[PDB]
């Protein structure tokens, strides 16, 4: 008997991720955020390509994230955003798209800071060039690696 | 408008009183399924009292014909004061397929 | 692994087959997940003989029209499980295997208890036949109100709504899910003021009226002192929510009702946690077969009237599994394994949707004689009360019983016999419009 | 309808709150389904006895799904019955047709209704006093192979695990009685393997004798026999046997001094889908209100930060007296357990020697650690495989009782215990 | 009023591994070994190259994440003996080149005399196995 | 001390409050005695946590008009006391604290069992509602003779005086305090010749007549074999002297009567040892709440007619505590703590003073429908016997029930409806003068 091929088909309940291009650790330059190109989809798998030197991180499919146009990622730490709990400052991935230039008081906005890059919320509309509203702020995993991602035969109990 | 205190009897009691054409058309369901029908008479229709006395036999002469229908009218002339039934019988499933009163005192 | 996937294994007539609906995680092939659902329901991943007690997947059969899903037929042997324990079927088969992480969803569709293993159980206390012989109610689907309002009624006001329904031709009357005992209505008083309302409605109209007294209780001691009291009120029937109270308390009350002559109405409360999603859980034809093996003379099989052709062929699939002696393998009708019940007694199939007068052609045609028709669940009662409301639900029965017994095709000539029975019944004519 | 959605109803401290996770059909608005998940879980005398919804709170990060907080009154439900909470709340509400998937996330039994129940037979504190096992998380084998082992060869594998410093030894799910191994003879040859393994090593050894049975008469005569073998503990598959048989055995185990190891068999039919079912933190509350001195809470090692936040979410619900409403950790209602006894949290996944530094830090003292779940045994057998899991336990409790940070100095204290233990040093790699 | 968003990756299918992709088939035996390996900078899975690069996003499951060197390949479903009545569409062949060891029950990537090809082998051939097919995904309907 | 006097402590909704009436010895200040009555009822004067199990005085509130006396509100926590034990409330609260020597008198005025702690109890076996549903007696305060003479009557002559009272419209008939069994009248024969006299008077006049058979006994075995015999005579009601026989025997019989459908008439014998002095003892609204939590469908609340306005506001205070679901804090009406009973069933309030015909306007106006009116305690019977004596006590009831249900203010128009009912009743007209 021939074995059944692993023909998995994407379901409409479960959302599929999108690769978000990253730029280096803070501090960076304002020209470095501008040199990042727009990323188009290569159907039917988001099969994206590039020719030069860029570092890309796929980040899972969320409601805000998949409904975004120019997602860019900037590596920074926890203190570059305000304090929220008792935990120490650690590493935080940011995601900010390039085409949500807007004034919001509750949302965060990356700007140009004299040819550098930062984070600051806005109570009044500035004369500064806002380079986009942040999408999502994520920090790494804290798991036990060899069974989370490397073994499928586990049960709940 | 309300519901009267009316004593009702069995599995076709909530109907008009069943005439003869209907019972001829009723037993023609019973014997057409291969079932043997019968006639059962009793003095009272009590919830405690759960047997009624069989009239002569579970009568049967052919695959489909008037068997029961003549025998009920002979029992109406014999017992004009007993609750007369017509019951079916299955032998595979082994229960009655009908139990309904054709005649009341 | 792949020692648990034996695709040439013709299963024996004494195996306990099981047909899962495996939806594996991607990259897990179909044989290796089907060997895995045969793995962790046995002989998990030599000290013994493996080849005698292992579950063996023996066929895959991919579900038509939907990839990443198949029907892993697993063949568990007989001597793995306990004689008479339907809570050891589920502990073995659906115990440790749905939370298996190489699987996105796993659904126990069907299960074949062999003739060798059905005989260790008791079956129902009383079948279709012995239930009808105890109640003396032949050749019609039986009836039932459901006492609205559920909550708040004191035990005598509750029994007045029982006596009012049980006058007008209704056979049974259901006690609710969320009524076991509660500070407005204790069970000792609810059972007392219902026995005083059955023996008033049974003595009035000479049929053996009953009421599904709810003996679902916190402990199995409190359950049996709740059923032994309904025995000593000479009640014909009790009821029990068998998936909240479980299969150890059901099989306790199975054995009790057989040894005390009380009919058992099994209610499928908390069933929709596990049979309602089409990809994961335990399909109700497992849970229908699971309580035909433990107790119950009745089980709610829901309704038919709000469902498509394919969703009522599956519902008439497990109505036949719990009511007929031998049921052939028909997968369009939902049944995956041919099931000989070995002359085990049947279970009534209870119809309890949002149903009313105009559904008596449908539910006597679909559900046959061997059924019970509940009412009052969704439909808004009756304008004249309960006793004209129950006579509307009883004249419409025996019109559709008389019509079916005269060749009249109730699928097509069904709305005629409701309208020509509303003439000879004033209680049904006012129920004829809503 | 729309009288069952009262959004200004600040819920009383005596109500029994329930936080569903409704995924309504397309076109169904969120106020109407939340009034409907409160509808058919009641009253399908109505102003006082109504399950009413009082908050919506849409799920962040996802459309077409929300968390309908229903507020059932107290006097709707039976004093002391958790099979009436699940008959009333989740009885006829998951099958409602205007709902694509309905999941009971959390539930708040108040102080008013927890006092009607028994709680566990013995808590954390009372159980550890009976066992005289303090300041460390307990242990467990699961006897592999499951099936086939005759009642003495099963008992010999129990004696072999319990020699090596293992506290408890679990009987399987599907081992109740079966023609290769009857319970009367499984219980005999296990209690004859405990009185040898307790006489050899003086510690109170126990075995979770499976009393799950077809009837409640065959369950108590299966537990009255483990009582008269002077056994410390039994176990019970509480979701296949139900909450009437568990509450029967809860009331028995309190009234006969037997500890109860509640196993979550068939738990994953009803929670493992993230959109439909009854989440286990309801079922963990449901058996803390019926009995159990233990409950499987699965494992933490194969789970991410959110999936072990939720796993540590109900571990605090079944073990701590007061747990604050912390929705990111999964607990939807602030639960006051009203000095009810705790339940152990039994870790039973694919855990092994090297997960002892994590699982003494994550699961505290008040825990039991099972073994043999997914791992490929131990290359020297059982009595070295249990001494490996006991030295690596107490090497992590020794470092924890000396302030050593077991997140970073944890792999060091295994490797510096592999020197002073030969059975550990061969499980140190496989 | 400081107010950040924090929606962290918190369930199982939340590690979307960057997996390399090659051109649409047919190809040669070069461009599976010619594609360089992925070296994830593990705090954030930083994956970078300087040449003409091409990869694809998968949601990341217990078989993809467990694979040491997976590389996706665009193909169509005609290559595999499927018995379903579904239409032939594009198939992204997730090839694990790490586990090159032959098994009689799984599909492999055997370069047919210089042409990369996907066939089942009941016995271990002379033709060397270039990789193992772990997943064969299909798009949303 | 003064670690037990926390005056800022807002008490939780799950504490078990207690309002003493402390009369301290002179020189003892008020806070230090109120911390002391919170001391020796807990945590007496680092092995555990003190601040979790200690009783805390939280308010003083000096009694108006009388120095050296105050109302120490003590706040005991929940988890100090036993689930379901009203004999552990009293062992904790009034156990070791009244004989405290820095206090000249200490009176437990009121006590607030929280909703968390009421739910561990059973309540009455049957409420107001379920008692009326079992007896089918709606919308009137029920009745009772008391069989005079108490002593000397043989069991059949005793049952003839029961049958004579139970003919003429009387509902119940009380068995005495000092009649349990005695060498002239054993209980097995007293219960037998009263069951033969109920079923004669119940079959004669079609109401469910009952008799408070006295099951107060030396041992709890002899009590339950005395109640299981009144169960097997199918008696509706027993009675029990709950303060002589205690709260362990009452709660045993509470649980029995709920599990056997017998009504329980709790009699407050030996109550006046502890509730009669205004400075020391246990006020009856504690002992009223204490038997609503244990059993009783009726409790004697004495009478109103011989008391002032302030002495009947306090008596209508604890009539509401044992009969209403929620009772607001009103200290002029005697209640010190607002008391949610958490839908616990009510207890009848029985009126048993020296009362006669002319008090039917008063005791239907004061005690409402949810009551029982005893008779024959002080008043000297009737000249025509018991059956015209009971019809005088029943026509005067339903005249005052009819008058109250027509707007006629029985406070002012009450003596008119006695005199205009003595016309249409010859049995009442001869009772109209004495």
């Amino acid at each position: 008997p021939a074995p059944i091929p692993p023909f998995f088909r994407f379901d409409t309940e479960d959302e599929l991720p999108r690769i978000v291009p990253v730029v280096g650790q803070l501090p960076l330059k304002a020209e470095e955020l501008k040199a990042v190109p727009l990323v188009e989809e290569i159907e039917p798998f988001r099969l994206v390509k590039f020719s030069g030197e860029q570092a890309w991180v796929a980040l899972p499919g969320w409601q805000v994230l998949l409904a975004a146009e120019d997602p860019v990622t900037i590596l920074a730490t926890s203190d570059r955003f305000p304090k929220q709990n008792q935990t120490e400052p650690g590493p935080v991935l940011v995601v900010v798209d390039r085409s949500q230039r807007e004034w919001n008081d509750f949302s965060y906005f990356v700007v140009d800071h004299d040819g550098e890059l930062d984070f600051q919320w806005f109570e009044t509309k500035p004369e500064f060039p806002i380079l986009g509203k942040v999408i999502i702020l994520v920090r790494p995993r804290r798991i036990l690696d060899e069974n989370v991602t490397k073994d499928s035969w586990q049960i709940d109990e | 408008q309300t519901l009267p205190k009316e004593r009702r009897y069995e599995t076709l009691s909530y109907l008009p009183p069943l005439t003869d054409v209907q019972i001829e058309k009723q037993v023609q369901y019973i014997l057409s399924q291969g079932y043997i029908p019968a006639v059962e008479f009793n003095e009272v229709s009590e919830p405690t009292e759960l047997y009624w006395t069989l009239w002569k036999l579970p009568l049967f002469g052919a695959k489909t014909s008037r068997e029961v229908l003549a025998e009920v009218q002979s029992c109406r002339s014999q017992y004009p004061g007993h609750y007369i039934r017509v019951v079916g019988f299955d032998n595979i499933k082994q229960c009655q397929i009908l139990s309904f009163i054709v005649h009341k005192p | 692994r792949l020692t648990y996937y034996t695709p040439d294994y013709t299963p024996k007539d004494t195996d306990i087959l099981a047909a899962f609906r495996v939806t594996p995680q991607p990259g897990v092939p179909f044989e290796e997940a089907a060997a895995a659902v045969a793995a962790e329901s046995s002989t998990g991943t030599l000290l013994t003989d493996l080849d005698r007690y292992k579950g063996r997947c023996y066929d895959i059969e991919p579900v038509p029209g939907e990839d990443n899903q198949f029907i892993a037929y697993i063949a568990y042997p007989l001597d793995l499980f306990e004689e008479g324990s339907i809570t050891n079927v589920l502990t073995s088969i659906v115990g440790n295997v749905f939370g298996f992480k190489a699987l996105r969803a796993l659904r126990l569709e069907d299960i074949r208890f062999p003739v060798a293993y059905i005989k260790t159980f008791q079956g129902p206390p009383h079948g279709i036949q012995v239930e009808r012989d105890k109640l003396n109610k032949y050749g019609r689907p039986l009836l039932g109100c459901t006492i609205k309002p559920k909550l708040g009624l004191s035990a005598k006001n509750y029994g007045r709504a029982v006596y009012e329904c049980l006058r007008g031709g209704l056979d049974f009357t259901k006690d609710d899910e969320n009524i076991n005992s509660a500070p407005f209505q204790r069970w000792r008083d609810r059972f007392l003021f219902v026995a005083d309302a059955i023996t008033k409605a049974q003595a009035e109209t000479g049929e053996i009226k009953g009421h599904y007294l709810n003996v679902t209780a916190p402990t199995c001691e409190e359950m049996l002192k709740r059923a032994e009291y309904a025995k000593e009120l000479k009640q014909p029937i009790i009821m029990h929510d068998y998936l909240t109270a479980g299969f150890t308390a059901n099989t306790t009350l199975a054995r009790w009702c057989r040894d005390n002559g009380v009919l058992l109405h099994i209610h499928r409360a908390m069933h929709a946690v596990i049979d309602r999603q089409k990809n994961h859980g335990i399909h109700f034809r497992v849970l229908a077969k699971a309580l035909r093996l433990s107790g119950g003379d009745h089980i709610h099989t829901g309704t038919v009237v709000g469902k498509l052709e394919g969703e009522r062929g599956i519902t008439m699939g497990f109505v036949d599994l719990l009511r007929e002696n031998y049921v052939e393998q028909d997968k369009s009708r939902g049944i995956y394994f041919t099931q000989d019940w070995a002359s085990l007694p049947g279970v009534m199939a209870v119809a309890s949707g949002g149903i009313h007068v105009w559904h008596m052609p449908a539910l006597v045609e679909i559900f046959g004689d061997d059924s019970v028709l509940q009412f009052g669940g969704g439909t808004l009662g009756h304008p004249w009360g309960n006793a004209p409301g129950a006579t509307a639900n009883r004249v419409a029965l025996e019109a559709c019983v008389q019509a079916r017994n005269e060749g009249r095709n109730l699928a097509r000539e069904g709305n005629d016999v409701i309208r020509e029975a509303a003439k000879w019944s004033p209680e049904l004519a006012v129920a004829c419009e809503l």
